[PDB]
DNA sequence: CCGGCACTGGAACAGGATGTATATATCTGACACGTGCCTGGAGACTAGGGAGTAATCCCCTTGGCGGTTAAAACGCGGGGGACAGCGCGTACGTGCGTTTAAGCGGTGCTAGAGCTGTCTACGACCAATTGAGCGGCCTCGGCACCGGGATTCTCCAGGGGATCGGGC
DNA sequence: GCCCGATCCCCTGGAGAATCCCGGTGCCGAGGCCGCTCAATTGGTCGTAGACAGCTCTAGCACCGCTTAAACGCACGTACGCGCTGTCCCCCGCGTTTTAACCGCCAAGGGGATTACTCCCTAGTCTCCAGGCACGTGTCAGATATATACATCCTGTTCCAGTGCCGG
């Protein structure tokens, strides 16, 4: 039961690594609160993934979240994943 | 047997499987009774859908001056089809990136 | 005397090299330290597959990637060039998600 | 010395003419509580004080709270009769009224457009000079003759300190004259408008402000 | 031990070459292209079925898998792709 | 010579405020039905000529047609607002669909 | 008969009850001209798909249940007609 | 048979058709085998959300001296509970109306 | 008139749900088929759900577990938390007498 | 009273210093075949019911006409909200030096997913008997609307008393 | 000095006025009551789909060391928010007059639902045999790493463009 307890590893998606989605994205000019912003607005789409990734794997008896679960939940919402087999 | 077998998607002139779709069809509970001319149907356009979206990957590759397709090759070539961009209009292709675009107001004065 | 660039052009001339490569753009175990994280309020004690790890990657980045040029809609609809943190949120309402 | 008026507290028809009351099945409802020292009043907002929409003492959630209860509870001065020059007995207030503050409502007797002509060319041209017509919707004129108030009882001027308004109550329309301002007691009361005649000037605006030269007819 | 895992790669490298007779196509593509066709399958055939549940009939026909396709395909592929199926359903017959 | 004296009219504003709280309270509907059942006859004799409606047919556009086009006014008028202004101009229904996904 | 110039059945003020239905204060002048523009696209997209219900069954009557089901198909499920 | 009828949606305290709704499932074209516990399960379910919503309806038409229901107040009572109007969200309902608001900034200042 | 054939809905099981929540209120026709709709649309969802986890799994029958998942994943937060309890009773009610 | 010794703002353009393609080598790991063999497609016949098909009744979609009044079209005013310009300073971009975890080779260990055989409990199938459920028929019968006589409240009323200009 | 014939503040018979409320009339919309028929219940046989106690072996988690790209601050100066004022024309509120939606009728027939009968297109069982899936080996298309060869951006030094404002 190695389960070593966890705090505050959302300040992992630092800054640069936001800006870097940001300049793909087609921006010029950034300001300065949106950093405190796109995490909170990250931690609530992974949320709503994740949850039915294992609400699908509990049905199955099993202990390993596979790669189409995943697949499974995100179609599920209208958000189709072609590449990693299905 | 007596004669010999002559496959069912030959008789057709097509190349997908026709002895596949049709217990495709069948082991997948859709309906009760599968009739006799939706597989022939069916498995011809599959074929059509399929015989386009390499026709433009490949005129995109010859612009990279390559031979092999991948990924990107598919995004670009899907991106810029008025059609086919409205039939997957919620699909989304790993590793593809985005179609290079820049807006007008932002160039330099 | 450096040569200093003139403000507002190094920004101009990476916004066309980041719309022509196809890597990812976050680092791999701070974002895998997230996901064992966040997962661990559901149930107790699982063991992730190692290619449903890279699988969660693309959809996080490309709804990012897509909300951004959303964004930068409104913030050229109000006579602006910079985006704020009321502009996020009209989109989203708009959409449809809030 | 004042002439024959007849006294009357709300308006009548004269004939063919007739009043629609309402009933509390449409009425606007507010959306203020009774909470603080001005439920509904006048500073704390009110969607009805807002869109000139007089409460019914029922349908407010406060009940006996809604001082918006004003065309009905007959609030006004005493204000004995003053005597003018030039004019008549223009008035004098004998209150220190802040502003928004009510005064008397125009009530006389509602009359067809078609049958104020005729009640006009009456008597007009047997020398009497009736000046008592004020239109509020068409065939609604409210006229001065057999009946009124102390608001007949007014004086035209071209630099007032109140106003005509037009309000709405039960589904039917009133007449209010307001305080735009805060005056005290021993000033004018005048209110100036504007008319349409149908035949010609009689006089020049004479009011005795600085540029109250005018016409009768013209603004 | 590795039972068996089905697929429509020999048919797409089949249909290839006869469009781009010298080109090649790498395995993170022919794992896209499978799924492009596995999806599109189902949302042809998963109206199909209610089609014939709401005539009240239990039968698919070539009759519902044409009215299946000028509702899902948008424009001009609605106009060639219907051609392009009955001339196969057409030569099968009459042979 | 004999007049008639005019009260004042209303401030720009209030016979606009009032039609809102009127109409966002009843139910009926706002479209004359014969025009518009005339439209729709009009527009479909481009996929088949000579078919015949019901009466309970040609009734069911019309209650999604308004139940749409309600709530896109309601989306025009925030991005109204976002630019500091009150009126609706027409480049905004355009960024409201764009962004929405139909354009 | 033949027919013509129908989409001005939509008139202005029937247009503006619209408008105060949704919230909206003040209306400029060129929305007359672009809301008769929306609105005459999203009846073809539904009424294509009711004619070809109606065309598959053999039928010559667009019945109240074609348009229910063309709505459905598009994610504007309606309450009430069936 | 021999004995007298106890009907199977008896047995178990509901008031939904247990013998109908088995019907239903068997010819839909869902599966090839059918348990035995799904109708049972499948009603329990069919009979809660439909209390849900007549006990706002009703809460909410007693709120206008009324003593019958219409589909407005069908509208206003799903439109304001956070739950069903997200189980609820791409609906439109005949003869419903909208909700009333209007914005902040719209009310006329001082 | 040849007898018509008959019609099946849910309109003497709607009013019945109605007399133990509110003894004395009615309902209108125009109102009974919206909840009428209403029931032949939540009908689909949670049965075409477990047609599908019943087919992940290479499996034939769709079991009393199955829609314990499908309610789990298509109802919202505290709607999906009585849900569960009303199916699990009456069920162990039935499963004895 | 505008122009002339020197005088002050806008314009032009090479010239530097950086970043972005060119062409050569070079090398490695994945693409494209060949090979065996086991499933699964194919070829013929037999037996039961779903759909093509002809004839019938009658419901309900068009077509036309007349009167009413609620709504749409047009022109006058006249005040308020959109767009342009200016000025002040706060906040994000650019580059350089310094501190810290991501990342690449391994290596060890065992936890849990995939297979194989036995075998018992469970849902499809079928025949028989009877009570729930839809269609129609009446009744009531709580809800809108007027007579309608009279019931707290309010006048019009001509007259009952308080009052005076001289009267005697 | 003491007193009279009308004349202004009060007073209640006629009336009068709407108008809570007791009490007639008429509803179209739901609410309870009988024939009628067919889907749901019960009682039995059967042949599989699924539970389960072993059993092999792949791969997801944990440890360690090491070289180097990427995150982290820090100072400056500029290009962009933001707030304010003045001109103005455009969208709103009214009065008249014109028009064609609506309710309520009569009249003729296209085509939507049913129903009884006969054929022919699928579910289904055996044998029979070849297209396709995993394995194992060979070699070439594309990813580095240098070395030029430019093409893009930024700024200081002359030249027009009229000249500062003094004057006789
Ligand atoms: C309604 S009467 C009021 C009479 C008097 N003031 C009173 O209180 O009884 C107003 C009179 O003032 C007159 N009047 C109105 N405006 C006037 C003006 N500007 N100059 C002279 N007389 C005016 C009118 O002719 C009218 O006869
Ligand atoms: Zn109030
Ligand atoms: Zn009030
Ligand atoms: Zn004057």
């Amino acid at each position: 039961r190695h389960r070593k307890v966890l705090r505050d590893n959302i300040q992992g998606i630092t800054k640069p690594a936001i800006r870097r989605l940001a300049r793909r994205g087609g921006v010029k000019r950034i300001s300065g609160l949106i950093y405190e912003e796109t995490r909170g607005v990250l931690k609530v789409f992974l949320e709503n993934v994740i949850r039915d990734a294992v609400t699908y794997t509990e049905h199955a008896k099993r202990k390993t979240v596979t790669a189409m679960d995943v697949v499974y939940a995100l179609k599920r919402q209208g958000r189709t994943l072609y590449g990693f087999g299905g | 047997t007596r004669a010999k077998a002559k496959t069912r998607s030959s008789r057709a002139g097509l190349q997908f499987p026709v002895g596949r779709v049709h217990r495709l069809l069948r082991k997948g509970n859709y309906a009760e009774r599968v009739g006799a001319g939706a597989p022939v149907y069916l498995a011809a356009v599959l074929e059509y859908l399929t015989a386009e979206i390499l026709e433009l990957a490949g005129n995109a590759a010859r612009d990279n001056k390559k031979t092999r397709i991948i990924p990107r090759h598919l995004q670009l070539a899907v991106r810029n089809d008025e059609e086919l961009n409205k039939l997957l209009g919620r699909v989304t292709i790993a590793q593809g990136g985005v179609l290079p675009n820049i807006q007008s107001v932002l160039l330099p004065k | 005397k450096p040569h200093r660039y003139r403000p507002g052009t190094v920004a101009l001339r990476e916004i066309r090299r980041y719309q022509k490569s196809t890597e990812l753009l976050i680092r791999k175990l701070p974002f895998q330290r997230l996901v064992r994280e966040i997962a661990q309020d559901f149930k107790t004690d699982l063991r992730f597959q190692s290619s449903a790890v890279l699988a969660l990657q693309e959809a996080s980045e490309a709804y990012l990637v897509g909300l951004f040029e959303d964004t930068n809609l409104c913030g050229i609809h109000a006579k602006r060039v910079t985006i704020l943190p009321k502009d996020i949120q009209l989109a989203r309402r708009i959409r449809g998600e809030r | 010395k004042p002439p024959p008026y007849k006294h009357i507290k709300v308006n009548k028809p004269y004939g063919k003419v007739q009043i629609y009351t309402a009933d509390i099945s449409e009425i606007p409802k507010c959306n203020c509580k009774p909470t603080d020292e001005n439920p509904c009043g006048f500073d704390s907002e009110c969607l009805n004080r807002m869109l000139m929409f007089e409460c019914h003492p029922q349908v407010c959630p406060a009940g006996e709270f809604c001082q918006n209860q004003c065309f009905t509870k007959r609030q006004y001065p005493e204000t004995k009769i003053i005597k003018t020059d030039g004019k008549g007995w223009g008035l004098v207030a004998k209150r220190d009224i802040r502003k928004g503050e009510f005064v008397n409502e125009y009530v006389g007797e509602l009359i067809d457009k078609e049958e104020c002509m005729a009640r006009i060319k009456h008597a007009h041209e047997n020398d009497i000079t009736h000046f008592y017509m004020l239109t509020i919707d068409k065939d609604r004129i409210i006229d001065a003759g057999p009946k009124g108030n102390y608001s007949r009882f007014m004086n035209h001027s071209c630099q007032p300190n109140c106003e005509a308004l037009k309000w709405t109550v039960n589904g039917d329309t009133r007449v209010g004259l307001f305080a735009v301002c805060d005056i005290p007691a021993g000033t004018e009361l005048t209110f100036n408008y504007n008319l349409d005649c149908l035949g010609n000037e009689k006089t020049v605006c004479r009011c005795g402000a600085s540029n109250c030269s005018g016409f009768l007819g013209d603004r | 031990r590795k039972t068996r895992k089905e697929s429509y790669a020999i048919y797409v490298y089949k249909v290839l070459k006869q469009v781009h007779p010298d080109t090649g196509i790498s395995s993170k593509a022919m794992s896209i292209m499978n799924s492009f066709v596995n999806d599109v399958f189902e949302r042809i055939a998963g109206e199909a079925s209610r089609l014939a549940h709401y005539n009240k009939r239990s039968t698919i026909t070539s009759r519902e898998i044409q009215t299946a396709v000028r509702l899902l395909l948008p424009g001009e592929l609605a106009k060639h792709a219907v051609s392009e199926g009955t001339k196969a359903v057409t030569k099968y017959t009459s042979a």
